[PDB]
């Protein structure tokens, strides 16, 4: 269905009935009359359209894009270099804002499934996304609609020039 | 149209239009050049024409 590393889920725990009551559980007997009236109906349906489905087996495919040289192998003005390397900075980028959506998900499915010991809980969840937050925040943030390769770079630069200064004063 | 001949279609456009750009400040510089110095074909005004002049002895000897 889905890569369960990717998507990461604690293995379930549930509680079995432990009755104090001489009274009939009404939601036993409901969910019988769910799986009767609506599951089985709904189960039989699926299994008829999976059949088909099977006569007729054809597939898709991930694309997979080559490396290519990046911005900072472009010669200066040089067109051709520089489309192919913002090319791929900008599919890099889209994949990027696709692994915050990941680690957000997580998180978010966290809270939930921890219910009131959520915040206890969900540290991991929470501290790695606040370290791709911040990955995400030093690559792309501030960069303005016209951002590019070009300007990605400039502010890579910038702070690592930022970084080596304050190295040299410590 | 698939992403490939978009892709490479861009290509063959970015070619032409940079090769233009380039060959358009050339054409600025080398005009610069040629008005200024003069030694060029553009810029080339016109200067008497030395075949008009006359080489025969003349009435007098003195020219």
């Amino acid at each position: 269905s889905w890569d369960k590393d990717v998507y990461p889920e604690p293995p379930r725990r549930t509680p079995a009935p432990s009755p104090q009551t001489s009274l009939p559980n009404p939601i036993t007997y409901l969910t019988k009359a769910f799986d009767l009236l609506v599951d089985r109906p709904v189960t039989l349906v699926r299994e008829f359209i999976e059949r088909q489905h099977a006569k007729n087996k054809y597939y898709y495919y991930h694309r997979e894009f080559r490396r290519v040289p990046d911005i900072t192998e472009c010669q200066e003005k040089d067109v051709l270099c520089m489309f192919e390397a913002e090319m791929q900075w900008r599919r890099d980028y889209k994949v990027d804002q696709e692994i915050v959506n990941i680690i957000q998900e997580r998180l978010k499915a966290c809270q939930q499934r921890e219910g009131e010991s959520h915040r206890q809980n969900c540290a991991k969840e929470l501290e790695q996304f606040t370290q791709v937050v911040k990955a995400y925040q030093d690559r792309y943030h501030d960069l303005g609609a016209h951002y590019s390769a070009r300007k990605c770079l400039a502010k890579q630069k910038q702070r690592m020039l930022a970084e080596r200064k304050a190295a040299k004063e410590a | 149209d698939g992403p490939e001949k978009n892709y490479e279609r861009t290509m063959a456009i970015l070619q032409i239009e940079a090769e233009k750009a380039e060959l358009r400040l050339k054409e600025l510089e080398v005009r610069r050049l040629m008005r200024a110095r003069g030694d060029g074909p553009w810029f080339h005004y016109p200067t008497i024409d030395k075949e008009l002049i006359d080489h025969s002895p003349k009435a007098t000897p003195d020219n």
